[PDB]
């Protein structure tokens, strides 16, 4: 099947 | 971390984990880069409303396992 994992780091 | 449910129209399970400090501004471009498309080519729809570049994960009411939709715009990017 399809599994996607994305992690994003954003700071004010 | 806040794990949102990004289910594509093609029935794809994408787990996008964000934070509270992060701006939704970068969230939009990151998704575009992930799909390999220009910015503003896709529109995010949350509870009928569209997510703006100046929106925050704090407002509206986003929680864990939150379902959100994203469709292609008419502008083309």
């Amino acid at each position: 099947d399809t599994a996607g994992c994305i992690v994003i780091s954003d700071s004010e | 971390y806040i794990k949102l449910k990004v289910i594509g129209q093609d029935s794809s399970e994408i787990h996008f984990k964000v934070k509270m400090t992060t701006h939704l501004k970068k969230l939009k471009e990151s998704y575009c880069q992930r799909q390999g498309v220009p910015m503003n080519s896709l529109r995010f729809l949350f509870e009928g409303q569209r997510i703006a570049d100046n929106h925050t994960p704090k407002e509206l009411g986003m929680e864990e396992e939150d379902v959100i939709e994203v469709y292609q715009e008419q502008t083309g990017g």
